[PDB]
DNA sequence: TTTTTTTTTT
């Protein structure tokens, strides 16, 4: 797993990189003072980001690999009763809810009981998900 | 002479032969693939066949495309030769590709990054450890 | 150890 964020105002994405960290196959690469080596490209992303990025190409091979999801509520102090996308915030979510190992295992049995539906539903291709949302989003 | 999992492959006559016993060759690098004589009644290799049969269709350019890549099997020195595959994505191009340096192994065989083609010598004298994979390998 | 690499410069 890996994930992005700290995205400046209308950043270009590098589609030669997307290509290169997003696909079943070796990477090549090198560490400081030692020499070339390859590894497999095993890593699941996610980027974040308050501005759209910009993508200037228009071949199957990109827009094959991205999708874009686009969120709703929002998290704040006296949230407006009139927006059903508005609630009121929690610190502790971020400041005690990440650091306790309860809540922490709680979320792993949560991640390996979803791994398990994904396997058992649909012989775990992600693929294969039925989901609107995302595919109109994208 | 052509190191393999279960010996060494001799290719200097045909048919190719399998030294299974001792033998003074100054071999050290190899392959941990096991070499077998050619069959097309195996059901692994009548798949391979259909699937390379399906990615390129016309028969004159499958015929000279398994050419082309059969040479890397041979070390040393060959045609001045270089194969461009253009694809709009989702095309196996890069599965093709990719099983033919799984199967002659990491000795033989790398992936090269695409800035070793595409961009300006570095100046003077630097080291260059992306070019010495160049090395050694078919 | 000790150096080269890296760093730094292009
Ligand atoms: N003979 C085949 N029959 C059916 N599916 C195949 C065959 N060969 C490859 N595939 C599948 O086709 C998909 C594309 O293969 P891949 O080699 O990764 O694509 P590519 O042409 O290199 N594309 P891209 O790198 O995205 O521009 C993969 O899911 C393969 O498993």
């Amino acid at each position: 797993y890996g994930y992005f964020e700290e995205t400046n105002k209308s950043e270009i994405l590098n589609t030669s990189r997307l290509k290169e960290m997003v696909n079943p196959g070796d990477v090549t690469a090198r560490e400081l003072n030692q020499k070339q080596e390859s590894f497999q490209m095993t890593a699941t992303m996610v980027a974040a980001s308050n501005y759209n990025f910009i993508i200037d190409t228009t071949d199957h091979g990109t827009w094959r690999r991205l999708r874009h999801y686009r969120s709703k509520v929002k998290f704040c102090h006296n949230p407006d009763p009139n927006n059903s996308y508005e609630k009121k915030e929690d610190p502790r979510f971020i400041h005690e809810y990440i650091m306790d190992p309860n809540c922490q295992n709680a979320f792993f049995s949560i991640l390996v009981y979803f791994w398990e539906k994904l396997q058992k539903e649909y012989n775990g291709q992600i693929k294969k998900v039925f989901c609107p949302t995302i595919e109109s989003e994208t | 002479l052509l190191g393999v999992g279960n010996g060494v492959l001799s290719i200097e006559t045909i048919p190719a032969k399998l030294i299974n016993h001792f033998h003074e060759h100054p071999i050290h690098q190899y392959t941990h693939i096991c070499y077998e004589p050619f069959n097309p009644e195996n059901p692994w290799t009548k798949l391979l066949l259909n699937a390379l049969q399906d990615i390129i269709p016309e028969l004159d350019a499958r015929l000279w495309i398994m050419f082309y890549l059969s040479t890397a099997i041979f070390r040393g020195l060959k045609e001045a030769l270089m194969l461009l595959w253009l694809g709009g994505g989702c095309n196996g191009k890069t599965f093709l590709m990719r099983l033919v340096a799984m199967v002659l192994g990491d000795h033989y065989a790398s992936k090269l990054n695409i800035s070793l083609l595409t961009s300006y010598r570095e100046t003077a004298e630097k080291p260059n450890s992306a070019f010495m994979r160049l090395k050694g390998r078919g």
